[PDB]
């Protein structure tokens, strides 16, 4: 049932499990890997409101996990510290020995609260949650992950640099949540789908040297009017 | 079966890590006190769309994850870690699982260099 | 070794549950945050002592019981899911953990197949 | 040493590990399978009183646990809380993602207390506590589980209802063990051997409709004077 | 790869603990209520240095470390049981994993009881 | 890449894995074995000062577990109890599981103190902590370890005694670390890497029956002025 994929006629292809190639030549568990691919290579947004109305809270279904040997570098990854509105954490400490995925060009830090009507947050797609080597079903509380998924392989016989974006939200896992991309801990933008992370770096570091943070003791939030990764107040 | 990825996008390039295996590293480096951090264990490649594998690649693991969610609902294991043993065994009782008929179908015994062997020992005691 | 229900009563009929291997699910019920909470996802069968099978399986569970807690008491792991995956990799090794001698008692391979090629192949080559 | 049950000439056999059977062809893992039968349809007692009686405190042995595929529907299951007189629990809760047996027709949850003498409750005839498709050498508090024994085999290659049932004990795991059955919180009836289920279910629901209930703060006993499964005061 | 032990010391004698398996016990002791406690498991043994081989064993043991501290720095498991299943795996793999070419060095199949078989049954159809 | 002993030649050699010997026969995973084997067995001091410094903390680096099968009765084993100076534990306690090494003649008990300036206590010669048939690449508090590495063969088809040893420790884990062989709570010996077991034991039982031991309620202290195992104050 599992697909296994193999390389024939030039072409990668699933291994029928009902035909037998005897051409076929595996000599060692070196030549089966396991792999992980992440979601952002098939073209799904991934701005952190696109992102998190894939995931959702579910009780009654026990988490599980697999590994996988090799990984896809990441534009994107998100860290969720989501607690609900009488502080209890909604996501579980990480388990012993998973730690965060480990190539990520842009950290969302998503800090907030939201009702977590379910006792682990899951894949509304039934995609994975991509660790170190360890694909889980559920988010882990403070744990850095790519959103992806997993293939097998019999393969044939014969620097880096990550930015933590840091977000407020609430409502989170809901259809009306809001985002917040925060400046500094009085100072933040209203969160729009379309904005980019290179786009927030940007109006964060422009706030900084226009002298757009919040000189009060009170919250500042700012408000702005005005194709994949590889190929109040107002201002403009 | 083959691998139609009907994805909205593929990234063609596989920009990837992974650890090495074996290592043999230099000097003391292997040793766990004085070896890298759990940062520093990783190697990097990259590989272009050459045969189409990265996009099919894409499209194949899409496609497992049915499968493997199955899989991972029946067991009760926390953590899976034998799936590729399971499918190098069983890739084994397919082949071998049964007794192995010369000639027929699903027994990988190649006999030709021995036949050759025979029919030249046979023009030999006729002649 | 033939199998001796020795216990007091049987119970001829084996109502089980067990997980459906694969699966392939309606629509995305494969998917965790969709499909059933761990109490949906088994099914159930019934079966009969057709050929005395339930009364001789129950008493196999009952004699396997010494040797599994031997093994029990020896294994560090805490739970042990490796018991099948190591029966089929010993099923293997008993018959190709060696050199196979066609025609040994040992030697899972049919030549019989091949044989009658070369027989007619020498018919020929005397005719 | 382990066996491993075969069909050969229309019956079961355990598989000789010194003799080979080239015309037994396994074609994959599939068709191997761990299983787990029920000591109850080897005819043993399984009223509470029988059955806890089998079960028995012991200090250093570590516990084991061992997986299973699948499972035999029970008539009975037991759900064990159990304390010592000072307050302290007798056993472990249940480890990370062992969850109760999946198939019982009554529950038989013993709350109550006894010595405890000993870390973990072993089975004294050597057989398991079967859970969801994990079999243990030891009983976990509040997890219900059946007794029963694991087999092996390799194949040929080609609704649900339950009740709970609950018990209070005094003096668990002695030779002078007493049982009441509950039938509300200030309402006992004294435990014999001889009490099916069934007569417990039938017992309760008359002593509800007759009002032979507690009507006082305290706690009322009841006494009473008057094959397997599949084939005070006083009162009459 | 012969074995050097080039260690300041050798220990020739190997006085050794394990577990007995199967086992095998005397009456009820298989029982985990009735049986040993942690501490009462074990069997022992003592093997001296014929062939060189407990020096030898000291200086593999010292030799493997490396590889196996590489291994596990890259397994994400936490505790590793299945190294030797998996060498048995690969043990299989390197025999089976392709076609047998028989008289080939890497197909481990003697056809030679059976070549005396075709040619016996030459001989006689020749006279 | 990792070696696999077998014996060719009346002699133990390493198994090539790039040259296949069909006259090799692996009949069973039983020929299999992985196997323990002493650092002291090939030379290494095993007094507590010497030991000692073979041992160093380290942070970044997730600790790793094997299992092996049968191991080496031991000469010394050491089991440590070290803190910071300000109380808190340098040492993890033992995994689930996790049981001493199961035969040590001499068992080193090191209580104590040091920085401990990293998360694990790793091995500074990459060898293992070898315990009860896992071994582990760090030290667990409180737990009988024996210094060790791990081997692997394949095989060809075809009483106790154990003694405490009491010691205190300041600059545990550094340059300067001081040693005392506790002889009760109020008498120690300055230790010296010379002393054997023997010794401390000899030591031990002419001060107890000299009356060395204090009789004040503080704390004495003893010093001293005056080949493999297998083949203040003064004194003389
Ligand atoms: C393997 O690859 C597949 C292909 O990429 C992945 O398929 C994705 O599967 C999910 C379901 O799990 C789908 O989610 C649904 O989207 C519906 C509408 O989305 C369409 O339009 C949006 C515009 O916002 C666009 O982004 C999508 O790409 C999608 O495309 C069109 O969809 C329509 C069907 O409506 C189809 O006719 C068109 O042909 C198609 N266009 C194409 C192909 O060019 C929502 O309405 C759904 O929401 C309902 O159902 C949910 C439960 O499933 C529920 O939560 C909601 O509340 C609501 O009831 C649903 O969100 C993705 O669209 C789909 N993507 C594609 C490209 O098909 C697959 O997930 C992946 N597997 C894994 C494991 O990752
Ligand atoms: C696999 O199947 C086996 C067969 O069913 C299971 O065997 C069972 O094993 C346990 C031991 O672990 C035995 O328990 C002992 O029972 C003795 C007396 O019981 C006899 O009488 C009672 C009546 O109350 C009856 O229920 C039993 O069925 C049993 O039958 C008779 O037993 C006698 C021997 O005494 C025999 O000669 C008869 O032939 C036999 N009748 C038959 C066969 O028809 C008790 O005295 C024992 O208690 C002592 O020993 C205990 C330690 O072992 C200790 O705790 C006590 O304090 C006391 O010192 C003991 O309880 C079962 O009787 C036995 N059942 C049968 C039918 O033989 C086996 O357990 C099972 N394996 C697994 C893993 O489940
Ligand atoms: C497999 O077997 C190997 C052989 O037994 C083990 O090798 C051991 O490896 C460690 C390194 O991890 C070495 O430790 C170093 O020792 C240096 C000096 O020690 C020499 O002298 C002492 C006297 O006190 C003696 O006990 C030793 O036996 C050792 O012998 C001589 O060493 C010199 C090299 O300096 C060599 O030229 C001689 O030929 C040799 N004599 C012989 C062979 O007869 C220290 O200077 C080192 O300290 C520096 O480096 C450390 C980091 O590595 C650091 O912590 C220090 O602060 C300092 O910077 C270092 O401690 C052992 O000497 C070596 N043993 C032998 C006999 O060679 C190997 O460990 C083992 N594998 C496993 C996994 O157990
Ligand atoms: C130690 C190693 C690095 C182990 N290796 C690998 O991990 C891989 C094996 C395979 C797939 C890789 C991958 C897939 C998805 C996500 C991340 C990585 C890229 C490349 C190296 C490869 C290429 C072949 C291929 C086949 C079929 C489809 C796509 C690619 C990992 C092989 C080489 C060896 N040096
Ligand atoms: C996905 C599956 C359900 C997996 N299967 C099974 O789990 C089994 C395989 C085997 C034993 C079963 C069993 C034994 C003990 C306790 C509980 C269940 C009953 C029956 C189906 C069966 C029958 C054969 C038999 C052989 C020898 C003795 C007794 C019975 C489980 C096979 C069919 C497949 N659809
Ligand atoms: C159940 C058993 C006890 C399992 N066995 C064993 O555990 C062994 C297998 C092997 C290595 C042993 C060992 C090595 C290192 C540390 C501790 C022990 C000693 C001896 C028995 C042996 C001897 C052969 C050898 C080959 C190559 C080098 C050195 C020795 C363990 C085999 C016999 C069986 N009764
Ligand atoms: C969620 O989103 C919109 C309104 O914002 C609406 O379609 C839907 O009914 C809402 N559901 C709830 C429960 O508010
Ligand atoms: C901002 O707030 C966080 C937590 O609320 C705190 O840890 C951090 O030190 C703060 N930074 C400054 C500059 O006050
Ligand atoms: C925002 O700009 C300031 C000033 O350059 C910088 O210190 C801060 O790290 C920036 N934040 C992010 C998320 O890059
Ligand atoms: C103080 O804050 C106000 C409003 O945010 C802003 O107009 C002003 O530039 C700030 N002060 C400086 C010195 O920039
Ligand atoms: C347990 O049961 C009976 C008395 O009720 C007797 O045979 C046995 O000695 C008792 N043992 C103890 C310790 O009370
Ligand atoms: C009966 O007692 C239990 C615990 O003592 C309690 O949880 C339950 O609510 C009680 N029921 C009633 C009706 O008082
Ligand atoms: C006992 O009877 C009452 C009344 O019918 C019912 O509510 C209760 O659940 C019964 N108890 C059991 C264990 O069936
Ligand atoms: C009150 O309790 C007494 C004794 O249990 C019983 O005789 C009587 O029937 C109860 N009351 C009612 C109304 O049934
Ligand atoms: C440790 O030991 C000696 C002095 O006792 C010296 O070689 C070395 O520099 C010392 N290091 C520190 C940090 O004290
Ligand atoms: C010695 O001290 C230890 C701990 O400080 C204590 O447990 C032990 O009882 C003491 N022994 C005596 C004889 O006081
Ligand atoms: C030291 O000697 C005394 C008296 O003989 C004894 O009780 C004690 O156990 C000895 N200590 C050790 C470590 O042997
Ligand atoms: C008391 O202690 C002193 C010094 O440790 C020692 O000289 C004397 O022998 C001790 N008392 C006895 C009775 O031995």
């Amino acid at each position: 049932s599992i697909p296994l994929g193999v390389i024939h006629n030039s072409a990668l292809q699933v291994s029928d499990v009902d035909k037998l190639v005897c051409r076929d030549k595996l000599s060692s568990t070196n030549q089966l890997r396991s792999v992980g691919l992440n979601l952002e290579g098939n073209g799904v947004a991934t701005d952190v409101p696109s992102a998190t109305k894939r995931w959702g809270f579910r009780s009654g279904v026990p988490p599980k996990v697999v590994n996988y040997e090799a990984g896809e570098w990441a534009e994107n990854c998100y860290n969720l510290e989501i607690k609900k509105p009488d502080g209890s954490e909604c996501l579980p400490a990480a388990p012993d020995g998973i730690r965060g995925f480990p190539r990520c060009r842009y950290v969302h830090k998503v800090s907030g609260t939201g009702p977590c009507a379910g006792d682990f947050a899951f894949h509304k797609e039934g995609a994975f949650f991509l660790y170190d080597r360890l694909a889980s079903t559920v988010i882990y509380r403070g744990t850095t992950f790519a959103e992806g998924v997993v293939a097998f392989l019999i393969l044939p016989q014969a620097g880096y640099y990550s930015t933590t974006i840091r977000y407020q939200a609430t409502g989170f896992g809901t259809n009306e949540t809001e985002y917040l991309f925060e400046v500094d801990n009085l100072t933040y933008v209203q969160l729009e789908s379309r904005f980019t992370p290179q786009f927030l770096l940007q109006l964060n570091e422009t706030i900084y040297t226009s002298g757009k943070r919040s000189n009060t003791t009170g919250k500042l939030i700012w408000k702005v009017n005005p194709w994949a990764f590889w190929e109040x107040x107002x201002x403009x | 079966e083959a691998i139609v990825n009907a994805q909205p996008k593929c990234n063609p390039n596989l920009h990837y890590w992974t650890t090495q295996d074996e290592g043999a590293a230099i000097g003391l480096a292997w040793i766990p006190y004085f070896g890298p951090a759990a940062e520093g264990i990783y190697i990097e490649g990259l590989m272009h769309n050459q045969d189409g594998l990265i996009c099919g690649l894409r499209q194949l693991a899409n496609e497992t994850t049915q499968a493997l969610q199955l899989f991972l609902r029946a067991t009760t294991e926390l953590r899976t870690f034998s799936i590729l043993n399971r499918k190098a065994i069983d890739f084994l009782l397919q082949r071998w699982g049964g007794t192995c008929h010369i000639l027929g179908p699903d027994c990988c015994i190649e006999p030709a260099d021995w036949t050759k062997n025979i029919t030249d020992k046979i023009d030999q005691i006729i002649h």
